[PDB]
Parts: structure tokens; C-alpha cells; sequence
């Protein structure tokens, strides 16, 4: 009932859009820019939004049936329950990595084989028209030899096909697909809130090329283990923001001030235009300070 | 769409009696904005009263009013209400309803004309007066403590004679559209100050500094500086 | 005494991870021999927040490895998942290192960070953990094939097969590889876990990894606690206040109690099966484990199960 | 050979101190939980205290909390009780006993004891029972919700003068070497030992014992003297 944040250092926590360790914090390239992720979305009183799952083990996964010799994956839930389009862009944990191709790996469940490799490689173009997860299906790039119940994941990403040579861009989400009066019901956009404040993103890496030849970094608004805490704790909100300290666990010296908003996003004020949380160590811990106002003024983060 | 707030229900009330003020909004989608009640004893400074969020989730009261007044909004009827009970001489004021707007860090950017309430049968410190000459520059200062200016942002309102106040400054040193850059704000520690350059005779007005106070969990105001131009 | 009250995360079991592979929990099981012991090195955490073995904090760090390999060669020189060095007697293996015994690991891995602009970054390979060069405790393992390009690889077990050079033994996820060293306190394995006695059996949480096995059946990996439980204890660090924590398995639709379980400080869960053909494996998967009260190792549990019509 | 040997007790007087020792051999001392059980001349067994293998878990009887502290040194293979501010009520043979996992941590092995002399029950049993040879005799054991109601009942057999031996663990299991004439049962907050086919060698003092959740310690029956005619 008293609001809390898991007492673990950031270095040991998972991204909430890809199931990979957090590698750092950073700002969005345009610091006034809005995002609309469907995963890693949860109110701090514990309501998940979009397609967000409880556990990392169901993050960025898909599952469905496909007919032998065919390309169309009829989606279910990761446990095989049918997917009801009820307030939901796609099944739970379905990837929200927009603006890229998804080179996928999958396998049949349950296993029934006694030899051979059960893994199947394939590809998806989420900007393709038949990419309609919200209407329970996506069309793969190659036919699948053996029909069956496949569960799988994004194995690596590459720049998006049929985009006139655009780059990978993990700040965008896909188009889940809609028809007449059958619109996808998305988690709403997240906005910088004013008061000099920029949103902090937590970066992890997924394999795959990009046109700059740089690391392949996926941002997200919270670590997954924070979301799972909230879903469990369901602590009541008692203020317009929860003020948090990024505290050095060894020294008790707190390394920066942050406002964590009810909607499930975290902000800071950057010191200079160059600086920000990029420079913070990864072995600090976030600790709930007190409930505060819209109007609280954060000491800026950086050098 | 003329953006407008109009209050009503004022008048003469007996001590110990009750009264319900209304505030009719038009020209902007009412349901999207936090609303406040700010009162003003005739010829005294601005006293924030109550504060109510878009869906009525966050409601705040001044301590001099806690237990006696009740803020509510009917978003259907584009209305803000202030029910006042156990009334006393201290409550005699002009009562303004005002709209918070996000682009100016939720400062009160649109006020109403006010309605007078007569009952019959301060924390932020400012200079009481200050004077300058045309062309010259004056600094209205404003000092608080760690729980208001020390923790929160400072806002500046200006008020011409017998008119509603006007947001001058938000976020310590930013100006709404239409506020000339002669005005500049600044904040260091538990203190803030407003600087007016190239002073003109239209700048003759009372100047108020405001800040949230986490100690009281409500707004707090300076005593008001009467700027006089000669 | 210290008295911060004990809690178990309030999420249904269906939604939580295995703690030995990063995959959702598909069921509960008893061990094939309900007297047998396990020495998993993941899923090992005390209920007061002290992880053992190689147990990582996060599902994202589970059943993963990272090392350098020089191009042309087969020796992977391990580090920790974040790049930082793994010293040659610091633990049985780097944190989150896989602990699935009695199987070949068929792995997939990529260079980290990314440097590429075209092509596929994924390299497949395999390990035979029973081989002599499988010495994670000395900070190196030897892959089966050469790696054409050398660098900093991070990767996972992509699928498993029955263990080669083992006399035709089947895949057996109840066992762990041979690794670790007695030569130092830190390199020693997290200890075996035995059924405590008292007619009690250990409850395992099962999930699935891809892989052919000898019976053409599910390829299911058992572990002792859902990982989210383990991460919760690491945060909470609730004081141990008795030799055993009584838990009820609750149907959250009605908050009905579907049965008593003892959660032992060492980090494992037990019950008493109704009979030789019944037990927790019949329970629904959408239930929630709730702390009831601290008890004795001598607490006599109501049996769990039934089987008739 | 497996053996516990106890020492350092003898003819102290009130307010004084006494350090008992207990020496293990034939088994790995460090691998075992250890208790102190004392036995006033002609009275019943009283569990005193208990220490876990690596000393993490320590429990005392309500009547020694404040005055006795248990301890072990697994290197020197010894258990200790340093008894301080002793009164006359502390006069007994002090046994040290070992808990054995294969019998649900019943005390399988007791030493011969050491007598501490000083001068200047919750579970209820019959005081005595008797039976003609070959008969069946039953002894009842009754307690409350916090002991028998929640936890397993154990049974100790103490031969004429001898140190006790575990008869029944887990309500009704029989350790290796206990005839099937001895069966045990529990029902709610009560338990019963049944000896069928009675023999002269069965003449002993029988005790029941359960962990009491309130007291956070062991709790013993008053003991039943079974006379064989």
C-alpha cells in the first residue's frame, strides 16, 4: 500500500520491449518528442496498457497456427488461448518494434520430434498490408513447410523493406491493422509534461544491422521488473508524481532527482543541452523519495 | 469560441451562513483543464482558495478554508462550483475562477471577472511598494522557504487596477505569448525576483509571485508589490 | 528480532517465468522419483533475498552467456553478461550461465555491440557440456565448430538434444553439467536440495525449451521458484522468521484455498501429495501463492490433490 | 562408533554457573542439529534448547530463556550449554541429543548424560499403564492446537535407567529397529501409542513430544510408566 520501487540496481534489470538487459539510460533524439509504445506500459498503481505482459518471459513473443506450405500466421495468446480483439492491439507480449523488418525464429509447441533441428527461420515486414495482428494474423515472408502451432520471437532486426531506404527506428511502433469500426485500441501517447522535463528511456540491444553500423538500441519507459512489481503491489497513487532518487547503493550518495508519473513514465531535467542521464552509472538504484506536485522543480542531471 | 470564465452567486451573506458560487466556462473544452478558485479581500493581495483537477481526482484546499468550502465541477454543464459553509468576515472577497493551461506549466492563464462575497448582517514576502521612472529598470523581489520556492517553481502574476490578474512568468523565467521580454524572472535558493526593464507607465500594477507549497499541499502567494511609475 | 512481514508476488502462476530458462511456466510437476534431489544452479535463491549458484536477478540474464573467441578457433573465454571479467575461481560459472544437464546445447549468438550494416548477425554453434574442455569455472568452454569471425559474442541455448558421448542417455533436465570447483569457497556449487522428509515432496515449475528428445514428447525444464518470486525476495529481503513459510495456493476469483504448501528458507517448495497418482500437477495454473504464516519444519500439511471422477 | 559424550556437570549451588560440553564421534558433528534435554531425578523429560548445524537457528525453553545460552564449535566437535544464574529447578541429568533427518529429525542418538545438582508439562499422558504379557496396552497423549494440532507427534521409549530412544516419528512411522508391535496414531489435538503383544522387555517410561508453535520450542508429555505383569 505504500508505494515502492524494486530495490535492485538498474544493471540487473530487463528492458520492457525486448527481453534483454538494460544497458543505460538516455533521452529521445528530439527531447520534445512523443512516443506511443504498446509494450512496457503500466500505471504505477499497476494497470498494464497496450500489449504489455507481466513477465519478461512473455515479452516480444508471438504464437499462432500456420498451414503447411503457407505464409499466414493466425495468432493466439502465447499459451494457445484464442486472441480476443477486446481493447488490445495484439496478443499479450506481441512485439511493438515498429519501423524495421523482423527476422524471426520459431518452433512448434509441443515438441514431438526425436531428431533434427526444430527451429525455423523466417521474416516479417510489419509495414506490409497483411501485417494485421489486431485482426489476428500476420503474413510471413517465406512459406512454412510443416504446418502446426508455432511460438517464437524476433531473432534480429534490419532496416524496413519498402520504405524508400529508411533506417531502423525503434522510437516508432507498427500499424496493427484496422477495418470498418474495427479500430485497434492503443495505449495512448506519452508526452513530455513541461517544467523543463524530458522523458528518460532505458536502452537495451537487439541483434541486427542498421545503416549507421552502430549499436541496435531499443528504448522503453520502465524496466520490466518495475512493471511486475506494480502489477503485484497495486499501490494507490497519492500525488501528481512520485519523486525518486537515483541512489548510489554503496555510499548513500544520491546521484539524481527524477519524477515518476502516474502514467508509468519517468522524467528528469537535463543540466546542459549535451548532458543528461546518459552519464549516470548503471549500478545505482531508484528509491521512492516522497509524493510531489506537478510543480516540483528537479535539480538537473548531468555535467 | 471566445474563451471565457464567468462567475455568479455572489452577494450579501450572513455570518454563519452558506453560499454556492458558480463559474460558467465557454469557448474551450472545459473538461480538459484544471480549475482554481482565487479570492481577494478588497484592496488586499491574492489568496488561492481551492484547486480541482480535470476529472476531480486531485483536490486541494487552503488551510483557512479547509473544512468549510467544497470545490466541485460538472463537466457536462461546463461549470466549476464553490460551496461555502460556516461563513465569516474573513471570507469577504472577490472570488475569481481561473483555468490552468499546460503550455504555461499550468499557470492560471484565463480568469473570470470575479464575484463579490460580503459577509454581513502572508507567506511569500515581497516589497510592499516599488517605484521607477520611464526608461528605468526595477526589480521586485520575493522570498520564500524551502517547502515552496525551495522545492517548486515560481510564477508571477500582474494585475492592473480593478481587473483580473494576468500570468506574467512561469517556470521561474518563461513568459506566456504576449508578455514582452522587458519582464524577466529569476530564482536562486528560497528566493525569486522579477525584473522589469524599459519601464513604461502601463506597467503600473500590483505584482504577485506564487509558488506551490508542499508543506501546506496548496498554492502560496506574495503579499503583492504595487509598482508605481513616474 | 527483525519482523518485516513476508510476501509472495500477487500474480497468477500462468504469467511467470521459469527460473532456469526464460520461458513462461506451463505447469507444476513432481520429480519422476519424488525422493530424488536436484542441484540446479539457477532458480537458487533464499526466501530472504540471497541468491545462490549462478542465479541472476532478471529473466533477461537467464540461460545466457558471453565471451571472447578468436577467429578460426573454438574456445569461448567467458566474461559476465555485461562484458566485465569473470575471474577463474569466482563462482561455478558467470551469472545466469546455463545449468541444463544431460543434453547438448545448440546455441545462437551474435557479436555485441552491433557493428554491421548488411547481413545476418546470428551464428549457430553447439556445446557438449560433458566434454573435458567444458570448464566454465575456469572461465572457458569449447564450442563444437570454429567461429569464422572473432569478437565479443553473447548468445543463448537455442535448442537441446540428447547428450552425445553419454552412452545414448536421454535428455534429462533434472541433472546439471559437471562444473564448479572445491578449490575455493566461491567456486563451490549451490548445494543439492533434498526432500525435507515428513512425506513432503518438492514442487517444480515446468517450462518448455525447443529440442528433440528420445520419447517425442514435451521438452520440459524444471526449476524450484518462478523467477519473479526470486527477484521479489532479492528486493524485499524479508527476515526469515521460522523454519518454514506456510503458503496457500489461492483461486483469486473466489479467494478459495486450493491447498497448503511449505516454502523453506533455502528456496524450495513442498507439499504432501494426496496419493501416488495425484498431486499439485492437477492444480489450475491461474492460481496465486499467498503467505499465510511462519511455521515449523514440523508443520503437518493437508495433502494436495484428489483423483476419482 | 557413533557416540555423544557429555561432561562438566556436578553439584553447583544457586546463582552459580556451569558450562556443559558434549563430544561427538562416529559422525560429522557439523552435519547435525543438536538439542539439550534434561531429566530431573524421577521426573519427566524436559526439552531445554536446540541449535542448528551452523548455529543460525537457536531455540530455548521458556524456563531457561535469560539464563542459558547454547552454542557449538563444529571444529572441536563439541556442543556446549553454559548455564548461568542457576536455581534449584535446574537440577537434572542434562542429555545432549542429535536429530536425524531420516527419522524427521527425531533425536536418534543420546549420550549418557551429566548430572547438575543444585540446593542450599504441556502434553498430557497417563502417569502409569500396565498389561499382562501378550496384551495390548495403549497410552494416550493430548495437547492443544499449537502442538499436536499443527505438528507431528513423536514418541520416545526410555528403558529402566537408560537414556531415551526414538520409538515413533511422524505420528506413526517406526525407526529402523522398532518392532511393529509399536504403532502410533494422531487425531486432531491428540495422539496415542499402542503396544500389542506385550513383553517384559517393554517395561519402560514412554514419552510423547510435539513442537508447540506458541512456545516456539519442543514440548513433551509428562511420561507414562508402563508396568508389565
Amino acid at each position: 500500500r505504500p508505494f515502492t520501487v524494486p530495490n535492485i540496481p538498474l544493471k540487473y534489470l530487463s528492458n520492457s520491449r525486448i527481453p534483454n538487459p538494460i544497458e543505460g539510460m538516455s533521452l529521445s533524439p528530439d527531447q520534445t518528442q512523443n512516443v506511443q509504445f504498446q509494450n512496457g506500459r503500466c500505471t504505477i498503481d499497476g494497470q498494464p496498457l497496450g500489449t504489455t505482459p507481466v513477465s519478461v518471459s512473455q515479452l516480444c513473443k508471438f504464437r499462432g497456427r500456420i498451414t503447411s506450405g503457407q505464409r499466414v500466421l493466425n495468432l493466439t495468446e502465447l499459451d494457445g488461448s484464442p486472441f480476443m480483439a477486446f481493447a488490445a492491439p495484439a496478443p499479450a507480449g506481441f512485439p511493438d518494434l515498429g519501423s524495421c523488418d523482423w527476422h524471426i525464429e520459431m518452433s512448434k509447441i509441443p515438441n514431438s520430434s526425436t531428431q533434427n533441428n526444430p527451429i525455423v527461420t523466417n521474416s516479417v515486414k510489419p509495414n506490409s498490408q497483411q501485417f494485421v495482428p489486431h485482426l489476428s494474423s500476420i503474413t510471413l515472408d517465406e512459406n512454412v513447410s510443416s504446418g502446426g502451432d508455432y511460438i517464437g520471437t524476433i531473432q534480429w532486426t534490419s532496416p524496413p523493406s519498402d520504405s524508400g531506404g529508411a533506417n531502423t527506428n525503434f522510437w516508432k511502433i507498427p500499424d496493427y491493422g484496422s477495418s470498418l469500426a474495427e479500430a485497434s485500441q492503443l495505449a495512448p501517447a506519452v508526452y513530455p509534461p513541461g517544467f523543463n522535463e524530458v522523458i528518460v528511456y532505458f536502452m537495451a540491444s537487439i541483434p541486427g544491422p542498421n545503416q549507421s553500423g552502430s549499436p541496435n538500441l531499443v528504448p522503453c519507459l520502465l524496466p520490466q521488473e518495475y512493471i511486475t512489481h506494480f502489477i503485484s503491489e497495486q499501490a494507490p497513487i497519492q500525488g501528481e508524481a512520485a519523486l525518486l532518487h537515483y541512489v548510489d547503493p554503496d555510499t548513500n550518495r544520491n546521484l539524481g532527482e527524477f519524477k515518476l508519473y502516474p502514467g508509468g513514465y519517468l522524467t528528469c531535467v537535463p543540466n546542459s543541452s549535451s548532458t543528461g542521464p546518459q552519464q549516470l552509472p548503471l549500478d545505482g538504484v531508484f528509491v521512492f523519495a516522497s509524493w510531489v506536485s506537478r510543480f516540483y522543480q528537479l535539480k538537473p542531471v548531468g555535467t | 469560441a471566445e474563451v471565457q470564465l464567468v462567475e455568479s452567486g455572489g452577494g450579501l451573506v450572513k455570518p454563519g451562513g452558506s453560499l454556492r458560487l458558480s463559474c460558467a466556462a465557454s469557448g474551450f473544452t472545459f473538461s480538459s483543464y484544471n480549475m482554481n478558485w482565487v479570492r481577494q479581500a478588497p484592496g488586499k493581495g491574492l489568496e488561492w482558495v481551492s484547486s480541482i483537477s480535470t476529472s476531480s481526482r486531485y483536490i486541494y484546499y487552503a488551510d483557512s478554508v479547509k473544512g468549510r468550502f467544497t470545490i466541485s465541477r460538472d463537466n457536462a454543464k461546463n461549470s466549476l462550483y464553490l460551496q461555502m459553509n460556516s461563513l465569516r468576515a474573513e471570507d469577504t472577497a472577490v472570488y475569481y475562477c481561473a483555468r490552468e493551461e499546460g503550455s504555461v506549466d499550468y499557470g492560471m492563464d484565463v480568469w473570470g471577472q470575479g464575484t463579490t462575497v460580503t459577509v454581513s448582517s502572508s507567506v511569500l514576502t515581497q516589497p510592499p511598494s516599488a517605484s521607477g521612472t520611464p526608461g528605468q529598470r526595477v526589480t521586485i523581489s520575493c522570498s520564500g522557504s524551502s517547502s515552496n520556492i525551495g522545492s517548486n517553481y515560481v510564477y508571477w502574476y500582474q494585475q492592473l487596477p480593478g481587473t483580473a490578474p494576468k500570468l506574467l512568468i512561469y517556470r521561474n523565467n518563461q513568459r506566456p505569448s504576449g508578455v514582452p521580454d522587458r519582464f524577466s524572472g529569476s530564482k536562486s535558493g528560497t528566493s525569486a525576483s522579477l525584473a522589469i526593464s524599459g519601464l513604461r507607465s502601463e506597467d503600473e500594477a500590483d505584482y504577485y509571485c506564487a509558488a506551490w507549497d508542499d508543506s501546506l499541499s496548496g498554492w502560496v502567494f506574495g503579499g503583492g508589490t504595487k509598482l508605481t511609475v513616474l
